[PDB]
């Protein structure tokens, strides 16, 4: 039998199951084969067009094929072109979505497919996901690679890239899910998912740097995206990888994701301890089921409840479904791994699950179900009942995503085609291969990271150059570079911003954002002209950090890492560096002189740094093209002076020279009588500016401080600080000690926040403002640097830190007055804040330690599952400070690992006001877990209150005093806290004697 | 627009002009008339125009075909640049007979020949003795190297260059026949010495105090080394004559 | 042991092997080693 028989059979297949249910007005397929659905969705639809231009690849390699190629691929076209037009027919909530992502301006993804238009609304199914459209792109970009013709005119150009700037912020909404379900409990939240942004990371790859008329084109056919929201993208997904969600421990779509659509995971032993665990915890007779206790479709479910109530998802585990289609994906995994193997026993698996039609055509049916007899005898032994095929197994009924699976995984397993063929833009490569790839590995090799990065030093003024090369410093002025030009950051956001404009629709451009380092790491040509810009933390701030030397050093260092380990792009990044003349200000000039001559060695902390002239290094580069463009004490209180009048504030303003009483006068001046008062020098506004540069030039870190939490101006990088947060896991809360604090669980706007934080800071203080920027800030770079420095610690607020740290500098001074807060440089202000957030050892004060570690919220390791198992064998329950945790809601509701039995015991242990006292109760919660664990015996009779023991202990631990010491009974346990827990005579000593004292009786 | 039809113009006269006999394999283009004759300061002379002209073009060329011009154009200048030092590099004896003692019988021909890059005539028929135009030579290589043309590629040739300039360090104490090849004022020509020759090699000395020949990838050892004490004597000799 | 090591050994034996008989004149090497040929 020649190729011609089977290629038939393949042919009559398809027309008989895929084709013939096509609609000809719009290209799409229905998501229903039987009844006249008027519903339709769009991975199913992409993924027989995938299958049949799979099948006319095929087919393509045969001279006299007598046009059936031809078909094939008109059919890939128009379905192309009809989900491009409905796509393109929703033009405003695309618009919407670019500045304001939100679920009422997601796009919708389900409509009519008789005349492309929406036919149910929004309430009922959410709309938003963006795997579809990221797979969309990434299939369309295939398709234009593999030798189609997909675009027609520069309007589709400007579409894609305006979805491109759309789902590139991706990494912070959260998705409803590839299942529509997002949460396990299925109650309305929505989560972030690993795979659609697994999905998106692949999609921005393969879009970068490519035509999209194909073979024909010149300037109007590429397109342009940015390596930070790459950067981002990658950072997300190695922090979410090993769990898809808070909510699920795992899932089964994690392997699309993470096979032949994506291919993105290029770790190999992460991918094989995944593949691992999801095949251990997954598998079934009759297929794959979607997740652990899984209530989709089963035989207890009812139609008249769309979201589950509590604790019915208990109920519903034992009977999940299975979907034998995911043998194919693992077939086809196996397929291109090389393994013949698993190709064997999956086909030997799959062989008799499969139906026949009439004529004996391959049936792959949806979904498997018990049948209600056995209800109950399943869940006794997992098994050994046999299911029942669901409608679609017998007749009138299909599944067109299942045999598209099925036809392309035999075409792959018959040998009719080669890996490459199907994929031309090499997604997949082997070990051997990763070399010399684009954006995904270094020229020096995977295991490998010896990068040397290129730096050019220009000075400002004659006066600082000549000045540097009297001590032997070499450094050029700006006058004698030009040829060359050096431009501001805002003036390439300006011309991002120019890009993508569009009459007809109407269309804002890429939205006005700050680049990153990676990006102005290159060199830019705009109307002939070579640009190159320095680093944002060069420039001009209003604030106060800027002026210090050590800050700027270390600020250098990590931008100079973050330069160095991830760079992947071909050719050596270009690094500038200017150097001010007020920044010698006399005394500390030295420090820069040591950084410049480390410099000038060549190694600045283990990184190889090169300097040469800057037109030496401009010559003989690549240089990045946009030709876009053508083509378009105080002496004054204020108490005392609250009622003084108009005139005499304004003379007393007038007359004096100290800054803090003129700040504290300005600020009495504008709550008074506002920003739009003139004073002696021009507007308030005006003074306000010109007194806080003032003081920020003369370093009076009180009094910029005042002024910037006058000018209400915020950094523009506390959105990135409180995503990475939320997506470690940790929490963090905004507020005053000792006052109303608001808890952050999800992304928000940056106007919520501001919002927010101004209304808190206008309630109670004034500069808290700012010391919580600065805290905040130090908190994400010793994170981001120092993540193990932040083991144990869950809640982060930022108002106990700075009371401990102010407590700790208060303990240091000692006899002499504890220094002011608000003074402190920014130098000791890190360091303090590294010292308190240190470990911590002996020597000092038990009771202070305690004090810090409950302030800082921390939790010992491996406490929560310690918790969970005193829970698991405490049958009535536990009350801690008047709360109450009933054992049956929290087991017949949760697991081991979740984290809402987290929030839940993190919440009830938050009532205790004395942080030391909840130190306490943690240490006495692990004795009593350890001691119960060592033996099973003995087992509690009923509740046990906690300070009932701690009480109990503290009259112990009296007693002992009076024996030994002979002390009288004194009020307050603060001699128990300065007893440590280990030694002659700890509290553990005392705990333990609770534990056999409560156990016995 | 304009400048693209002036520079295909300027072109168009420049290869009318000098181009037509650039004389490729050897490079070396006749030094005017029927004299069938290489001059070394007139090939050195006759680049620069080639040379601004493809700078011209490299900083606009945006284009295929203006790149591939602006490549033809550096690689004539090199091909010529090669081809001077061939004749020179096939002499070192002279040169290394100069570096002892002063005397004409020693010294490089100032009149190489056509293909084969042979001698015309003897040591007693012409002036032999012309050190502005090696120093003039090494100033252009110095400047096209810097430039960002490769010219060297063996490492013997930077030992080449390193001993002519031992060779041409002494022009502030020694007599030479002159630029025009005539000697003094009258004929019957006797040495003298010149301001043209020290100032010219002034400049020649400085400009390879540091530059290296092999670009932004060179070696440990690819940079000529010269001294101070000449360009200073040099200096005071111009400014009192 | 790095490239470091095998890259300068490979080094110094073309140096003492290859290169070093390459004629500057023409860069085309000779039949023998020996004797001026």
């Amino acid at each position: 039998e020649t190729l011609w028989d089977k290629l038939d059979h393949y042919y009559r297949i398809v027309k008989s199951t895929l084709l013939l249910y096509q609609s000809p007005t719009t290209g799409l397929f229905p998501t229903k084969t039987c009844g006249g659905d008027q519903k339709a969705k769009i991975q199913d639809s992409l993924y027989c067009a995938a299958g049949a231009w799979a099948l006319a690849l095929a087919y393509r390699r045969i001279d006299d094929d007598k046009g059936r190629t031809h078909e094939l691929e008109h059919s890939a076209i128009k379905c192309m072109r009809g989900i491009l037009y409905c796509y393109m027919r929703q033009a405003d909530k695309v618009q919407q979505f670019k500045q304001d992502p939100r679920p009422t301006t997601c796009l919708h993804s389900v409509f009519n497919v008789h005349t492309g238009d929406e036919l149910l609304s929004y309430e009922e199914y959410g709309h938003l996901q963006i795997n579809a459209v990221s797979l969309y792109l990434l299939y369309l970009v295939e398709m234009i690679s593999s030798g189609l013709q997909i675009i027609y005119n520069t309007d589709e150009v400007s579409f894609i890239q305006n979805l491109v700037f759309c789902v590139e912020r991706v990494y912070r909404v959260p998705d409803f899910g590839v299942w529509e379900r997002g949460s396990k409990y299925n109650n309305g939240s929505t989560e972030l998912h690993s795979s659609s942004v697994g999905l998106a990371k692949a999609a921005l790859e393969a879009i970068n740097g490519f035509n999209l008329f194909g073979n024909q084109g010149c300037s109007w056919s590429v397109i342009f995206v940015d390596l930070d929201a790459h950067n981002r993208n990658r950072q997300t997904l190695c922090s979410l990888l090993p769990r898809e969600s808070r909510s699920h421990n795992t899932d089964a779509a994690l392997l699309p994701c993470i096979s032949y659509p994506a291919f993105a995971l290029d770790d190999e032993v992460l991918f094989s301890q995944t593949l691992d665990k999801v095949v251990r915890k997954l598998k079934g007779k009759y297929g794959f089921k979607r997740f652990l206790r899984d209530g989709y479709r089963t035989s207890l479910e009812d139609p008249n409840r769309c979201y589950y109530k509590p604790a019915e998802i208990k109920l519903f585990d034992g009977i999940e479904c299975e979907f034998p289609i995911f043998f194919l994906y693992m077939m086809i995994d196996g397929v291109f791994r090389g393994n013949p193997k698993q190709v064997q026993e999956y086909q030997d698996l799959l062989t008799p699950v499969l139906h026949h039609t009439t004529e004996g055509y391959p049936v792959v049916p949806k979904y498997y179900y018990v049948p209600a007899d056995f209800v109950e005898y399943e869940k006794n032994n997992p098994g050994s009942q046999k299911r029942f095929p669901s409608n679609c197994g017998r007749d009138g009924k299909l599944f067109l995503w299942g045999q598209a699976l099925y036809i392309i995984a035999k075409l792959l397993a018959d040998e009719l085609i080669s890996p490459k063929d199907i994929d031309p833009v090499q997604r997949y490569v082997p070990l051997k291969d990763q070399r010399n790839v684009s954006m995904r590995f270094s020229n020096q090799g995977p295991l490998e990271n010896d990068l040397v990065v290129h730096v050019a030093l220009i000075a400002e003024s004659q006066r600082l150059q000549v000045f540097l090369n009297t001590y032997g410093i070499q450094t050029q002025t700006p006058q004698q570079v030009e040829p060359i030009q050096i431009w501001p950051q805002q003036e390439l956001v300006k011309a991002y911003l120019q890009l993508g404009i569009n009459e007809k629709l109407g269309l804002s451009g890429r939205p006005d954002r700050p680049i990153g380092c990676l990006g102005t790491s290159k060199i830019y040509r705009i109307l002939g002209k070579t640009v190159v810009c320095y680093p944002i933390i060069f420039d001009l701030s209003d604030f106060y950090m800027s002026q210090d030397v050590f800050l700027l050093i270390d600020d250098i260092k990590n931008a100079l890492q973050f330069i160095k380990q991830y760079w992947k792009m071909h050719g050596r990044p270009l690094f500038l560096v200017l150097i001010r003349e007020d920044n010698i200000r006399g005394s500390r000039f030295n420090p820069i002189l040591d950084m410049l001559a480390a410099l000038k060695k060549g190694i600045i902390g283990g990184v190889k740094v090169h300097v040469d002239r800057l037109q030496t290094l401009i010559s003989g580069a690549v240089v990045e093209q946009l030709d876009f463009l053508r083509i378009s004490q105080p002496d004054v209180n204020i108490s005392e002076w609250k009622d003084k009048p108009t005139h005499e504030i304004l003379q007393k303003l007038n007359d004096c020279s100290c800054l803090a009483s003129q700040a504290i006068l300005l600020g009495i001046l504008l709550k008074r009588e506002g920003p739009n008062f003139i004073t002696k020098e021009g507007t308030v506004s005006d003074h306000i500016e010109r007194v806080y540069r003032r003081a920020g030039s003369q370093k009076l870190w009180l009094a910029v401080r005042y002024g910037a939490a006058f000018t209400q101006k915020f950094s523009s990088s506390i959105a990135p600080h409180i995503t990475t947060f939320l997506v470690h896991g940790k929490q963090v809360t905004l507020g005053a000690f000792g006052h109303e604090e608001e808890v952050i669980s999800n992304p928000l706007s940056p106007r919520v926040i501001q919002n927010i934080i101004y209304y808190k800071c206008n309630t109670h203080d004034e500069r808290e403002a700012v010391i919580q920027q600065e805290l905040v800030i130090h908190i994400g770079w010793i994170i981001s640097n120092n993540p193990e420095l932040f083991s144990g610690m869950l809640k982060i607020r930022i108002g106990w830190i700075i009371h401990a740290m102010e407590y700790e500098l208060q303990i240091r001074g000692g006899d002499k007055p504890a220094l002011d807060l608000y003074q402190l440089s920014p130098s000791e202000v890190k360091q303090l804040l590294l010292d308190i957030l240190q470990p911590q050892q002996n020597g000092r004060c038990w009771l202070n330690r305690r004090q810090i570690d409950g302030s800082l919220n921390r939790t010992p390791t491996g406490f929560y599952d310690r918790v969970w198992q005193i829970l698991e064998r405490t049958p009535n329950g536990i009350i801690v400070a008047g709360k109450h945790l009933p054992q049956q809601p929290t087991l017949s509701d949760m697991t081991m690992y979740e984290m809402n039995f987290s929030l839940l015991v993190e919440d009830t242990l938050g009532n205790i006001d004395q942080p030391q006292y909840r130190q306490i109760v943690v240490e006495l919660l692990m004795v009593v877990s350890i001691v119960l664990e060592r033996n099973p015996e003995l087992e509690f009779q009923d509740k046990v209150d906690l300070d009932r023991l701690v009480k109990e202990a503290f009259n112990e631990f009296q007693k002992d005093q009076s024996r030994l010491k002979e002390i009288e009974k004194q009020d307050d346990m603060t001699s128990f806290y300065n007893t440590p827990p280990l030694g002659k005579r700890g509290t553990c000593s005392y705990l333990t004697k609770a534990v056999m004292n409560l156990l016995l009786e | 627009s304009n400048s693209g039809v002036r520079l295909d113009g300027y072109a168009r006269l420049v290869q009318q002009t000098i181009l037509c006999h650039q004389n490729p394999v050897t490079g070396l283009l006749p030094a005017s008339y029927d004299q069938k004759d290489a001059w070394v300061r007139d090939n050195v002379y006759s680049i620069l125009a080639v040379w601004g002209l493809g700078l011209a073009y490299r900083k606009n060329a945006d284009r295929d075909e203006d790149k591939a011009k602006a490549y033809e154009l550096e690689q004539s200048v090199v091909k010529l640049m090669r081809g001077l030092l061939h004749c020179m590099i096939r002499q070192v004896d002279k040169v290394e007979s100069f570096k002892y003692s002063q005397s004409t019988k020693d010294s490089l021909h100032a009149k190489y020949n056509t293909k084969t890059c042979a001698t015309v005539v003897g040591d007693d028929q012409w002036g032999h003795l012309q050190l502005d135009a090696t120093s003039v030579y090494l100033l252009f290589l110095a400047q096209m190297t810097a430039s960002g043309l490769h010219i060297i590629h063996s490492l013997d040739e930077v030992n080449f260059i390193q001993n002519l300039v031992f060779y041409i360090e002494a022009a502030y104490k020694t007599a030479d026949f002159g630029i025009w090849e005539r000697g003094d004022k009258t004929n019957q020509g006797i040495s003298e010495l010149n301001a043209s020759s020290v100032g010219m090699a002034k400049a020649a000395l400085e400009a390879l105090d540091e530059l290296d020949l092999f670009g932004v990838k060179g070696g440990p050892q690819s940079v000529i080394h010269v001294l101070a004490d000449e360009v200073q004597h040099c200096q005071s000799i111009l400014n009192s004559l």
